[PDB]
């Protein structure tokens, strides 16, 4: 049972599970350990939670398209959005605000603070 | 649509990266957090995953971690030292007791659903926690009478149960048959559900392994039960016609 690294192994199978499910996925960027989904609701009232929870893997796709997606730990309904431009995603307090697909606002908040900075900077990286 | 054709392997695949594999460090050296999620991974097979295919068996807690920990190797130097700690705390962990019942009709083929008001809420049998220093029996009474206004009192049987631990739940479901259809079920007692309406048996995705499985409407801990409840209605038209 000899790995001699772990986390290469770990990651393996981790891109293993992506391209079960999305085949144009071509490389994992970064990973974050918790992640939670949140909505701002389109009439313009508060900040709606999702139901939307799970382990967020930055990816890139076959177009060299840079998206993310999450492993819904409640219900397979997984995230899969992909971020056209750097200009639609911002970065309040610990949350990720990303405006997708015309008007749509989703919230991004990440258990471990160090997480949320590190791929934002990469999300302004193309 | 997921894991209609998915391989057993691939399953397994999919729960670690899921569930256990991206951990943080401290989360992952945790023998309670690593048991937490191996028991939400069972109920993600159990309640989802082998609703799209119906190819996958039915495993238990205890057998479903067990292939879960031999098909990672990153779990192989965890199992080997921290064998006697984890299988002691999978078998002895504090789990919450929950109560309810499987209502089934005279003919033992449309049974009791109930609906939530969130709009995620799924379909689900009337279960809950259950209280200090009450009885197995009367905790299953309360919560049917609370979410359906029905008082099964006179008609529920200790012994014709299904119990199963998924979840971190000690869900026992009494099996209550020969319930009248014409019944008004008010649940004036609990505003927290909407709708109390009976569904056929053969609707569910995996008690009709012959009809085309179609998942229209949400089912939350309803799945894992039908394999018992399809074993239990076919011993009981046995037993009444012998």
């Amino acid at each position: 049972p000899h790995m001699e690294d772990e986390n290469i192994l770990r990651n393996a199978v981790n891109l293993q599970v992506l391209k079960f499910h999305y085949p144009e996925i071509e490389s994992i960027i970064d990973i974050a350990s918790h992640v939670a989904v949140y909505q701002f609701d389109v009439g313009s009232q508060k900040w709606l939670k999702t139901s939307i929870e799970g382990t967020f893997f930055l990816v890139k796709d076959q177009r060299a398209r840079v998206g993310y997606v999450i492993l819904n730990r409640n219900s397979p309904e997984n995230l899969y959005l992909f971020i056209n431009h750097p200009s639609n995603v911002h970065l309040v307090d610990r949350y990720l605000i990303h405006r997708t697909e015309n008007q749509h606002v989703v919230g991004l908040w990440m258990f471990d603070p160090n997480d949320m900075s590190r791929i934002f900077n990469i999300v302004k990286e193309s | 649509m997921s894991f209609t054709n998915a391989t057993f392997s691939q399953v397994l695949d999919d729960l670690s990266a899921r569930f256990i594999l991206n951990l943080p460090a401290e989360e992952q050296s945790s023998v309670e957090r690593l048991c937490f999620q191996i028991e939400q991974a069972h109920w993600f097979y159990e309640d989802f995953i082998r609703a799209q295919n119906d190819q996958l068996p039915s495993l238990g807690l205890r057998v479903f971690s067990a292939k879960l920990f031999a098909h990672c190797p990153l779990l192989w130097k965890w199992s080997k030292v921290h064998e006697e700690a984890f299988d002691d705390f999978l078998r002895y962990k504090t789990r919450i007791p929950v109560r309810g019942a499987i209502m089934l009709d005279m003919s033992m083929q449309q049974c009791v659903l109930v609906k939530g008001w969130k709009a995620s809420s799924g379909w689900g049998f009337p279960k809950g926690k259950i209280d200090k220093d009450e009885s197995d029996v009367d905790c299953a009474i309360r919560e049917v009478y609370e979410e359906t206004g029905f008082d099964c009192s006179s008609r529920i049987n200790p012994n014709e149960f299904i119990d199963m631990t998924i979840r971190g739940q000690n869900v026992r479901l009494y099996i209550i048959p020969g319930i009248s259809l014409d019944t008004r079920f008010e649940s004036r007692t609990r505003k927290e559900i909407s709708k109390i309406e009976w569904h056929n048996l053969m609707d569910l995705p995996t008690f009709k392994k012959n009809k085309p499985q179609t998942m229209k409407n949400k089912f939350y801990m309803v799945i894992p039960f039908l394999a018992p409840l399809k074993k239990w209605i076919k011993k009981r038209n046995i037993a009444n016609n012998t």
